[PDB]
């Protein structure tokens, strides 16, 4: 688990508070959200590595993250 | 189960000059027949930062769709450079193929596209205003990104 | 009448975590802006999945969200593949 | 600028101006 738990739990709870759900999250549920966040982001960075390589760039830029995102059709 | 599966997409005549059309050879399979039309799109991402500069290069309606295998050539004209921000013009972007049934997109096949100058003088000092006549468009066709979505197929 | 405004700069993931995830993805170099990019996109991801999960627990009436609910909601996302099939 | 990633303290909050 590479993401430190305290700031991540804080963010998750804040997001829940924006949706005004007022429903407690299972600790294992927040853990699953953390693990999935890690896997997601790592796959993202693989796509950004590919994008930067195709751009004749070693350094990956926010553009590479945005393109890796839209190639999957997310927001 | 999904009633339509995209078996292959072949990127034809690539690399090509920027103003050349996109030609994809799309082969898909219909498990059980569809009463209404599939809708295919070629989306072009003209700026990574915003969908505003998305250009829809072509949109085709295919239907009714019997069961079995299909192949067709989807071809669309090149994007309009007047709608592409000059800062996003020379470099990497993505192009997309999309299929929609009953208004909901169930598949998106993306590709990374690199628009580049082949001219060594222009590689050295690119023009301030991008020159699209000297831009080669290189689709990366060996790493397609195939994204399946969940969709209501009923009626 | 002179105020300094509060700002959250961790936004759920630290810098060493971001760099480590980038290395696990094969990235050998990044721009600093990547940090503020990652912190952004991560939020969106959670913002989606949380919603996807909560409506689940909202449709089947419950006061709490199981990890099974977020696994369901995760499968309710799209699956991107590196090839055809 | 660029950050070389090959094995090369950030509090929670910070404050700046604009009132």
């Amino acid at each position: 688990l590479l993401i430190r738990k305290l700031p991540f739990q804080r963010l998750v709870r804040e997001i829940a508070q924006d949706f005004k759900t007022d429903l407690r999250f299972q600790s294992a549920a927040i853990g699953a959200l953390q693990e999935a966040s890690e896997a997601y982001l790592v796959g993202l960075f693989e796509d950004t590595n590919l994008c930067a390589i195709h751009a004749k760039r070693v350094t990956i830029m926010p553009k590479d993250i945005q393109l890796a995102r839209r190639i999957r059709g997310e927001r | 189960m999904a009633k339509v599966s995209v078996l292959n997409v072949a990127v034809l005549e690539n690399p090509s000059p920027f103003h050349s059309p996109f030609r994809f050879e799309i082969s898909f399979e219909c498990s059980e027949a569809l009463a209404d039309d599939l809708e295919w799109k070629i989306i072009y991402v003209g700026s990574a930062e915003s969908e505003e500069f998305d250009q829809i290069l072509d949109s085709v309606l295919v239907g009714p769709v019997p069961a079995g295998r299909h192949m067709f050539v989807f071809q669309a004209d090149a994007p309009n450079p007047s709608l592409i921000p000059e800062t996003d013009a020379v470099g990497v972007t993505v192009v997309l193929i999309t299929c929609t049934y009953h208004g909901q997109e169930f598949i998106r096949v993306g590709y990374y596209v690199n628009n580049e100058y082949l001219n060594p003088e222009l590689r050295e000092n690119p023009p301030m205003k991008p020159d699209f006549s000297q831009l080669q468009r290189n689709i990366l066709a060996s790493n397609p990104r195939v994204t399946r979505f969940h969709i209501n197929w009923d009626n | 009448r002179h105020r300094k405004v509060l700002r959250d700069n961790i936004q759920g993931i630290t810098k060493p975590a971001i760099r480590r995830l980038a290395r696990r993805g094969g990235v050998k170099r990044i721009s600093g802006l990547i940090y503020e990019e990652t912190r952004g996109v991560l939020k969106v991801f959670l913002e989606n999945v949380i919603r996807d999960a909560v409506t689940y627990t909202e449709h089947a009436k419950r006061k709490t969200v199981t990890a099974m609910d977020v696994v369901y909601a995760l499968k309710r996302q799209g699956r991107t593949l590196y090839g055809f099939g | 600028e660029e950050i070389d990633l090959e094995e090369e303290d950030e509090s929670d909050y910070s404050e700046s101006d604009e009132d």
